[PDB]
C-alpha cells in the first residue's frame, strides 16, 4: 500500500 | 410629436442665416438630431448631425467647416448657423429626429416619408 | 391627401367624448369584477392547475 | 396654407376639448402585491428566435412561429408537439390561430398571408390560401372567423380579406408609418392597429375608415392588444414605455415606464381580468405591470435573449412567452 | 396510460425526429442579408452569381464549397428599414453594396453604412462591402471632371495608403480616389464596437466573376474570428 | 500525517469546482456543444483523479499508523482497486483535454463545415468511447504493473498527447496572429492575449504532469544513477502536482468563457 504507483 | 423649423428666406450669396427647430412631445435631450435638405429636382440628402448632448458633430463633405450646428436641450431648440452661402444651397431644410432614443445610429431620415419630420424652411441664394 | 386629412380630422373632432373619470371608473369596475376568476392574479390550487 | 390652417385649428380644438374633460391620488384600490410567476413548462424544439406565438381557443393548443421557418402547434398540457408546418418563407413575423381551431394563418417579409387548414387528416397540413395584395411586410394577421382575416402590413395599410375568394374586401389607409400590430376587439367588429409613427387607430371592418386616432408616444409602436372589454387598449412602444388608450375618453389614462427601463417593448398582453399587463422587453425578461395602480408587479426572468412573444390563455391559466433564445416558456402562479 | 395518449406521444416523437433532422440542415446553412441602394447594382450582383445553383423578399440559395448560403435580397418594401432589418440579428454577414462613382449621394451611402454598423441587433454582425462599379469610377476620374475634392474637402490632404495594392497598369489618381473611398467606410467601421464585428471591403465591377468566393472567404474569417475571440486566443 | 493535508485540501478543492463544471453543463441549455460535453468529461475525470488519490492517501495513512488493522491479502486488492481507479481517471482526464483541443481546432479551421462534421450525438459517442477505452486501460495497466511495456505505454501516451496539445494550439495561435496583423492594418484603428493564453494552457499541462511522467521514464532509463535518484525521491510532490492539475484545469477551461461564468453565478445565487 504505497502512494500512487510505480514509485 | 411635431417639429417646427423657423427661419428661411432669400439671401444674396455670402449671407448669414439662423435656422431654429423647436421640438415638442418628447424628451429632446435623448435623441440624435440631423439637418436634411432637399434641392429642387433632387431627393433629400443628409447635411448635418449632432448627438444627444453635443458630444459628436458631423457634416457632409460639401458643408464641413462652413455651417455649424448646436443644441438647446434646456430650451428644447436646435440651432443651425448659416454663413458663406453657395448657389447650390437653395433648398428646403428639415430638422429630422431619428427613431429611437439612446441610440447611436439613426434610420430613415433621408427616406421619402419619415414618421415625424419638420415641414421645412425654404432657403434661396440669389 | 390634404382634403382627405381634413375630412378625416373633421369627422374625428365631432365625436362625443365621455369624461376621463368615467373611463377610469369603467376600468376599475371591470378590474374589480372578473378578478377572482383570473388564475394569475389569484393562483389556483395545483389540483385544478394543468401546469404544475 | 388654408388647408394647413384648418388642420391646425381642428387639432387645437381637439386638444382643448380633450384637456377640458380631464377630471390619480386614489388609495381606495388595493395594490396587487408581488406577483409570483413560475415557469411550469419550457417548450423546446424551435431552431431560431421565436418571433410570433398565438394561443389556442381551447387554452391548451398554441401556435408558435420561428425564423427557422417553422409554425409549431404545441399541446401546452403534455408538451407534445401536435403539428409542425414548414413555412414557404422563413421570415415569418406573425401567426394566427382561427378561433374555431380549424385554421392557422402566418405571414412575414414575403408580403403575403398563408392559410393552413389544420383539420384535414388525409395527408398532412396544406396551404389553403395565399392571400397576396400587401406591398409591405406583414406584422400582425388575425382571424375574424374561418373566412375573414384582418392583416397589418409594412406598407402602412391594414386589410380585411376573404380567404374563400382570395382577394381583399376592405382596405384601411389612415396610417403614415409602418403598422406593427393589430388587435381585434372582443365584439370582433373593429380592430385597433399601431404604427411606426407614434399613432394607433381604430378601424370598423364594415365601413373601413378611422374612428379615432391616438397619439402620445415618442417612437415606434411595436405591439398592441385590447383590454378584455372593447373599451381600451395598450400599446408598447420603442421609446421604452407602455400606454393605455380608452375610447370613451379618447385620450390618455395611464403610462407605464421606469427610469431603470431603457429598452423598447416588444410585446403586450392582458390577463383575463385585465389587472395584469404583461409586456416583453428588449432587455431579455418579461415584466408584469399592475394596470390599475400603475406600479411594478413582477418579473419573468429566464429568457437568455430578447422576449418577442407574450400570450395569455383564453381562460387565463397559462402565459406563454417566446424569445430569441428559441424557447417558449409556459408560466403560472403558485 | 391510454391509446389516444399513446398516439399523441407517437406523433410527437415523429415530429421531434423531423425537427432534429431539420435542425441539422438549418445550422449548416449561412444566411446573408443583402443591402444596397437603387443605383448600387444589387440586382447585377445577384444575377452574376445566380449560376451557383408584389413579393416582399427574394431568396437566392447558392453553394460555394458545399456550405449552402442563403442570401436574402429585399424587394417590394417601403423605403424605411428601421424595423424589418432586426430579423437579421443572427445572419453570418450583411453584404452591403455601394455605388461609389457618383460623389453626390455617396454621403448617404456613408450614413447608411454608419447606421447599419451602429445599430444594436447588428453589433455582432459583420458587414461585407462591395464598392461596385469600379470601371465607372475609373472612367469618371480619367475624364478629369467632377472632382472629389468638390464633395469631400479632405481628399486633397489624403495620400495613398501604404497597404494599398494597385493592380498593374492602373493610374495613381484612380487608385488614390478608390482607396480614399474605401478608407472612408473603413474609418466608419473601425470606430465602434470592440472586436465584435469587422468590415470586409472589396472592389467589384458589374461583370466581375468570383464574387461568391468573397462572401465565402469573409464568412470563414467572421466565424474564425468569433471562435478565436471566444477561446480568448484573440 | 506530518503534511497529509496536501493530499486532502486539493482533493476537497476539487469538490468546490469540478462538481460545478459538471453542474454548469447540465443546467444551461446552450452549453450542449461538443466542446462543453468534453469539458464535462474532463471535470468528471479530474474529480475521479482527486477522490481516488485522496482515498488511497487516507488508506495509507490509516494502515501504516495504528488506527486500523486489516489482513495483507485484502490490502493488496484494495491497493489495486485504488490504483486502477486513479489510472482510469488520469487517462480519462488527458483524453478529455485532448478532445477539447481537437474540438477547438476543428471549430476554427473547419469553421463553416463544422456542424456537418460534429454534432452533440457524435460528441456523446466520443465521450462513451473515451471512457470505455480509459477504463480498459486503467484496468490493464495495474493488473500488469512492474512490466516495462505498461510504463512504456503510459509514457508514450503522455508524450504523444503533449505533442498534439502543443501543436494544435500553436497552429491556432499562428492563425490568430495572421488575423491580428490584418486587423491592425485598418485605417482609424497585439498577440499578447493569445500568447498568454497559449502559455497558460500549455504550461498548466506541463508543470502538473511533466514531473510524474519524467519520473516514470527515469525509473526505466537511469535508476542506477544519483542524478536521477534525487529526482525520483520527490515522487511525493509529483503526486501533489498530479492533484494540482485537477484544480488548474477547470480554471483554464471552464472558468474563462463568459457563459460558464454566468451559469456559475446563477448556481451561486441558489
Ligand atoms: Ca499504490
Amino acid at each position: 500500500l504505497d502512494p500512487x504507483r510505480w514509485k | 410629436v411635431q417639429l417646427q423649423e423657423s427661419g428661411g428666406g432669400l439671401v444674396q450669396p455670402g449671407g448669414s442665416l439662423r435656422l431654429s427647430c423647436a421640438a415638442s412631445g418628447f424628451t429632446f435631450s435623448n435623441y440624435k438630431m440631423n439637418w436634411v435638405r432637399q434641392a429642387p429636382g433632387k431627393g433629400l440628402e443628409w447635411v448635418s448631425d449632432i448627438s444627444q448632448s453635443g458630444a459628436s458633430i458631423s457634416y457632409t463633405g460639401s458643408v464641413k467647416g462652413r455651417f455649424t450646428i448646436s443644441r438647446d436641450n434646456a430650451k428644447n431648440t436646435l440651432y443651425l448657423q448659416m454663413n458663406s452661402l453657395k448657389p447650390e444651397d437653395t433648398a428646403v431644410y428639415y430638422c429630422a429626429r431619428c427613431p429611437a432614443p439612446f441610440t447611436r445610429d439613426c434610420f430613415d431620415v433621408t427616406s421619402t416619408t419619415y414618421a415625424y419630420r419638420g415641414q421645412g424652411t425654404q432657403v434661396t441664394v440669389s | 391627401q390634404a382634403r382627405k386629412l381634413v375630412e378625416q380630422l373633421k369627422m374625428e373632432a365631432n365625436i362625443d367624448r365621455i369624461k376621463v373619470s368615467k373611463a377610469a371608473a369603467d376600468l376599475m369596475a371591470y378590474c374589480e369584477a372578473h378578478a377572482k376568476e383570473d388564475p394569475l392574479l389569484t393562483p389556483v390550487p395545483a389540483s385544478e392547475n394543468p401546469f404544475r | 396654407d388654408q388647408l394647413r390652417q384648418e388642420a391646425e385649428q381642428l387639432k387645437n380644438q381637439i386638444r382643448d376639448a380633450r384637456k377640458a374633460c380631464a377630471d390619480q391620488i386614489t388609495n381606495n384600490i388595493d395594490p396587487v402585491g408581488r406577483i409570483q410567476m413560475r415557469t411550469r413548462r419550457t417548450l423546446r424544439g424551435h431552431l431560431a428566435k421565436i418571433y410570433a406565438m398565438h394561443w389556442g381557443t381551447d387554452s391548451r393548443l398554441l401556435v408558435s412561429a420561428s425564423q427557422d421557418g417553422k409554425l409549431i402547434i404545441w399541446d401546452s398540457y403534455t408538451t407534445n408537439k401536435v403539428h409542425a408546418i414548414p413555412l414557404r418563407s422563413s421570415w415569418v413575423m406573425t401567426c394566427a390561430y382561427a378561433p374555431s381551431g380549424n385554421y392557422v394563418a402566418c405571414g412575414g417579409l414575403d408580403n403575403i398571408c398563408s392559410i393552413y387548414n389544420l383539420k384535414t387528416r388525409e395527408g398532412n397540413v396544406r396551404v389553403s390560401r395565399e392571400l397576396a395584395g400587401h406591398t409591405g411586410y406583414l406584422s400582425c394577421c388575425r382571424f375574424l372567423d374561418d373566412n375573414q382575416i384582418v392583416t397589418s402590413s409594412g406598407d402602412t395599410t391594414c386589410a380585411l380579406w376573404d380567404i374563400e375568394t382570395g382577394q381583399q374586401t376592405t382596405t384601411f389607409t389612415g396610417h403614415t408609418g409602418d403598422v406593427m400590430s393589430l388587435s381585434l376587439a372582443p365584439d370582433t367588429r373593429l380592430f385597433v392597429s399601431g404604427a411606426c409613427d407614434a399613432s394607433a387607430k381604430l378601424w370598423d371592418v364594415r365601413e373601413g375608415m378611422c374612428r379615432q386616432t391616438f397619439t402620445g408616444h415618442e417612437s415606434d409602436i411595436n405591439a398592441i392588444c385590447f383590454f378584455p372589454n372593447g373599451n381600451a387598449f395598450a400599446t408598447g412602444s420603442d421609446d421604452a414605455t407602455c400606454r393605455l388608450f380608452d375610447l370613451r375618453a379618447d385620450q390618455e389614462l395611464m403610462t407605464y415606464s421606469h427610469d431603470n427601463i431603457i429598452c423598447g417593448i416588444t410585446s403586450v398582453s392582458f390577463s383575463k381580468s385585465g389587472r395584469l399587463l404583461l409586456a416583453g422587453y428588449d432587455d431579455f425578461n418579461c415584466n408584469v405591470w399592475d394596470a390599475l395602480k400603475a406600479d411594478r408587479a413582477g418579473v419573468l426572468a429566464g429568457h437568455d435573449n430578447r422576449v418577442s412573444c407574450l400570450g395569455v390563455t383564453d381562460d387565463g391559466m397559462a402565459v406563454a412567452t417566446g424569445s430569441w433564445d428559441s424557447f417558449l416558456k409556459i408560466w403560472n402562479g403558485s | 396510460l391510454s391509446a389516444e395518449d399513446k398516439a399523441a406521444v407517437e406523433r410527437s416523437k415523429m415530429i421531434e425526429k423531423q425537427l432534429q433532422k431539420d435542425k441539422q440542415v438549418y445550422r449548416a446553412t449561412h444566411r446573408l442579408l443583402l443591402l444596397g441602394a437603387d443605383n448600387s447594382g444589387k440586382s447585377t450582383i445577384v444575377k452574376q452569381m445566380r449560376i451557383y445553383h408584389t413579393s416582399g423578399i427574394f431568396e437566392t440559395k447558392f453553394q460555394v464549397d458545399k456550405v449552402n448560403f442563403h442570401m436574402f435580397d429585399v424587394g417590394a418594401q417601403r423605403d424605411e428599414r428601421r424595423k424589418w432589418i432586426q430579423c437579421f440579428n443572427d445572419v453570418t454577414a450583411i453584404i452591403f453594396v455601394v455605388d461609389s462613382s457618383d460623389y453626390n449621394r455617396l454621403q448617404e451611402a456613408l450614413n447608411d453604412f454608419k447606421s447599419i454598423w451602429n445599430n444594436r441587433w447588428l453589433r455582432t454582425i459583420s458587414v461585407i462591402l462591395f464598392l461596385n462599379k469600379q470601371d465607372l469610377l475609373a472612367e469618371k476620374v480619367l475624364a478629369g471632371k467632377s472632382k472629389i475634392e468638390d464633395y469631400f474637402p479632405e481628399f486633397a490632404r489624403y495620400t495613398t495608403p501604404e497597404d494599398a495594392t494597385p493592380e498593374p497598369g492602373e493610374d495613381p489618381r484612380v487608385t488614390r480616389a478608390k482607396y480614399f473611398i474605401r478608407d472612408e467606410f473603413l474609418r466608419i467601421s473601425t470606430a465602434s464596437g470592440d472586436g465584435r464585428h469587422y468590415c470586409y471591403p472589396h472592389f467589384t465591377c458589374s461583370v466581375d466573376t468570383e464574387n461568391a468566393r468573397r462572401i465565402f472567404n469573409d464568412c470563414r474569417d467572421i466565424i474564425q474570428r468569433m471562435h478565436l475571440r471566444q477561446y480568448e486566443l484573440l | 500525517g506530518i503534511a497529509v493535508e496536501v493530499f486532502l485540501t486539493l482533493g476537497v478543492i476539487s469538490l468546490l469546482e469540478n462538481i460545478l463544471v459538471i453542474g454548469a453543463i447540465v443546467k444551461n441549455k446552450n452549453l450542449h456543444s461538443p466542446m462543453y460535453f468534453f469539458v464535462c468529461s474532463l471535470a468528471v475525470a479530474d474529480m475521479l483523479v482527486s477522490m481516488s488519490s485522496a482515498w488511497e492517501t487516507i488508506t495509507i495513512y490509516l494502515l501504516n499508523n495504528k488506527h486500523l488493522v486489516i489482513a495483507d491479502a485484502f490490502v493488496r486488492h484494495i491497493d489495486n482497486v485504488f490504483d486502477s481507479m486513479i489510472c482510469i481517471s488520469v487517462v480519462a482526464s488527458m483524453c478529455s483535454l485532448l478532445a477539447i483541443a481537437v474540438d477547438r481546432y476543428v471549430t476554427i479551421f473547419y469553421a463553416l463545415r463544422y456542424h456537418h462534421i460534429m454534432t452533440a450525438r457524435r460528441s456523446g459517442a466520443i465521450i462513451a468511447g473515451i471512457w470505455a477505452f480509459c477504463t480498459g486501460c486503467g484496468i490493464v495497466f495495474i493488473l500488469y504493473s512492474e512490466s516495462t511495456y505498461v510504463i512504456l505505454c503510459l509514457i508514450s501516451m503522455f508524450f504523444a498527447m503533449l505533442f498534439l496539445l502543443v501543436s494544435l494550439y500553436i497552429h491556432m495561435f499562428l492563425l490568430a496572429r495572421t488575423h491580428v496583423k490584418r486587423i491592425a492594418a485598418l485605417p482609424g484603428a497585439t498577440s499578447m492575449q493569445g500568447a498568454v493564453t497559449v502559455t497558460m494552457l500549455l504550461g498548466v499541462f506541463t508543470v502538473c504532469w511533466a514531473p510524474f511522467f519524467l519520473h516514470l521514464t527515469l525509473m526505466l532509463s537511469c535508476p542506477q544513477n544519483l542524478y536521477c535518484s534525487r529526482f525520483m525521491s520527490h515522487f511525493n510532490m509529483y503526486l501533489i502536482l498530479i492533484m494540482c492539475n485537477s484544480v488548474m484545469d477547470p480554471l483554464i477551461y471552464a472558468f474563462r468563457s463568459q457563459e460558464m461564468r454566468k451559469t456559475f453565478k446563477e448556481i451561486i445565487c441558489c
